[PDB]
């Protein structure tokens, strides 16, 4: 019943932003809580971010607390996370994740509902795109 | 509909393996039927006034955590983290290893077998359930369903047929206060071991930071359900000093178990004693689904010195099972060390020593920030935080004057944590 697709990834530059998007399926979203999570290509689930269903309460990882932020709108159904000066070592899939109930969760197995993931690749110089 | 739905929960999560275990310690440290059967009624009380207050700053930081973060909230990171360390070295590993214990006790009293063959049925329990657990959600959450329906049907069969029993009555209780066991210093040793049987009151604070909109009803839920659960402990007390007493329950590690044997005199007395075995196996089943989660929410900060390796979560499962292998281990030293008294005090000392920090949280929160967002607000807004404090001293003041060992290895575990805070604070994790 909660469909999620997330926007925003793809390549950038050490030390440049990026806004990751997560469309939900509406209905519910208001009255569940979300998560950003991540997942490098040697590993599995990393928690980034949480945020309550009205977004009073947000959390994030000590890896990625002040370079990145976590909101929604639920009006438009929506969770963002607003990442900055990011470094190489952000490079992994982020996926977003709902699940019942309004609290935060830094658990991943609290979720129920997963997105298929974005890519986002960070890198000081990097090699691909022919004609 | 709703409502109801979540009484159940109360019902059901605080509802343990105490009532079948404790009444052991209750009595043995009592010496009479009337005082034992008061520290029921009081911690009973002490826990809807530590809920309906914890459901305040469970409210303002609405998350699945909680005393890690309701605690770095108003105390600082040092304070959120010594609950996590606490959690994770001595509260979950000794209810693993308390209950590991009692249910080899309970297992060794039914098949009636050696009194040496405690201690590895215990290992062999705790390990088994490790391992269910990292093989996912599929069979822990099988064990719970079962467990969870099946721990209700002991109860409702002792109290009927208990306060049924011929030799049944008020003066099946008439001794309230004796003087071989003195009032003061006994009714501390008993509050510590009712207490242990009300434990999982505590997660009141991550059911109401769940609920959108709490506020009417949410205090309801938590009265109504915790009082069921204090009839519910009361009424199969009685039952049990129908059929038994004082001396007589402090006699048996075991004490739920002679009840059933005497109310249904066969096969009928070993249906009951099984339920009481999967009561116990649910219980450390249960302890490790919630303990996983804590290590693993450390290694999320830089609280523990190999973060990598204990957030490590398997992409099969779904879990952190490198942070349970640690509390397995530490468990076992547990179950070899100490025995399920010592455990089951060693638990309330230690986890009411912060249980009671995050009540004057919620009446420091109400002068730091009276602006910030509160969804539901305590009722009767000075009194019962108060009253969980009041009790919250009394049980931690009570426990190192009378187990000075027992409260120095809580008050030593803890405080281990403080090296390795500032270890892990500056190298990041490994
Ligand atoms: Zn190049």
């Amino acid at each position: 019943q909660v469909q999620l697709v997330e926007s925003g990834g793809g390549v950038v530059q050490a030390g440049g932003s990026l806004r990751l998007s997560c469309a939900a399926s509406g209905r519910t979203f208001s009255s569940r809580a979300m998560g950003w999570f991540r997942q490098a290509p040697g590993e599995g689930r990393e928690f980034v971010a949480t945020i309550s269903w009205s977004g009073s309460y947000t959390e994030y990882a000590d890896s990625v607390k002040g370079r990145v932020t976590i909101s929604r709108d639920n009006a438009k159904n929506t969770v963002y996370l607003q990442m900055n000066s990011l470094k190489p070592g952000d490079t992994a899939v982020y996926h977003c994740a709902a699940k019942n109930g309004g609290a935060a969760s830094n658990y991943p197995n609290d979720y129920v509902y997963w997105g298929q993931g974005t890519q986002v690749t960070v890198s000081s110089h990097h090699h691909h795109h022919h004609e | 509909v709703s409502g109801i739905t979540a009484l159940t929960v109360v019902v059901g999560t605080v509802i343990g393996a105490g009532i079948f275990f404790k009444p052991t310690a209750v009595y043995g440290a009592a010496g009479a039927p009337g005082l034992g059967l008061l520290a029921w009624f009081v911690a009973g009380i002490i826990t809807i006034a530590g809920g309906l207050t914890v459901a305040e700053i469970g409210t303002i930081y609405p998350q699945t955590g909680g005393m890690m973060i309701y605690l770095e909230k108003v105390y600082g990171r040092w304070l959120g983290f010594l609950v996590g360390w606490a959690q994770m070295v001595i509260y979950y590993p000794a209810n693993i290893a308390a209950l590991a214990i009692i249910f080899a006790t309970q297992f060794v009293n039914l098949f009636a077998l050696s009194d040496s063959t405690i201690v590895p049925t215990a290992i062999l329990t705790s390990i088994f359930l490790m391992g269910v657990n990292f093989l996912g959600t599929k069979y822990s959450g099988w064990i719970q369903t079962l467990a969870t329906i099946l721990k209700l049907i002991p109860l409702v069969v002792i109290i009927v047929a208990g306060l049924l029993y011929p030799g049944g009555g008020v003066i099946r209780l008439v001794p309230f206060s004796v003087e071989t066991h003195p009032v003061l210093t006994s009714f501390g040793s008993a509050l510590i071991a009712t207490l242990f049987a009300y434990d999982g009151w505590i997660n009141v604070g991550t059911l109401a930071g769940e609920m959108k909109n709490p506020g009417k009803m949410l205090p309801k839920v938590i009265i109504g359900g915790l009082s069921i659960v204090m009839a519910v402990y009361l009424l199969t007390n009685i039952a049990y000093l129908f059929v038994l007493d004082s001396s007589q329950l402090a006699g048996t590690d075991t004490p739920a178990a002679l009840v059933a044997s005497h109310l249904f005199e066969g096969i009928g007395s070993k249906l009951v004693t099984i339920g009481i075995l999967i009561s116990v196996f649910g219980g450390i089943n249960g302890y490790i689904i919630s303990g996983l989660r804590v290590p693993y929410a450390l290694a999320t900060q830089k609280m523990l010195p190999f973060s990598d390796w204990f957030a490590r979560i398997n992409p099969k499962t779904n879990l952190p099972i490198n942070g349970g292998l640690v509390m397995l281990g530490i468990a076992i030293v547990m179950i070899l060390t100490g025995q399920f008294n010592q455990l089951t005090d060693l638990i309330v000392f230690v986890i009411w020593f912060f249980i009671t920090l995050t009540f004057i949280a919620v009446i420091i929160l109400r002068k730091t920030q009276p602006d910030i967002e509160r969804p539901y607000r305590v009722p009767f807004y000075p009194v019962i935080p108060l009253i969980a404090i009041i009790g919250g001293l009394y049980i931690i003041f009570n426990t190192l004057i009378v187990q000075p060992k027992n409260a120095f290895i809580g008050i030593l575990l803890t405080l281990i944590g403080i090296p390795i805070y500032f270890y892990c604070k500056k190298k990041y994790g490994s």
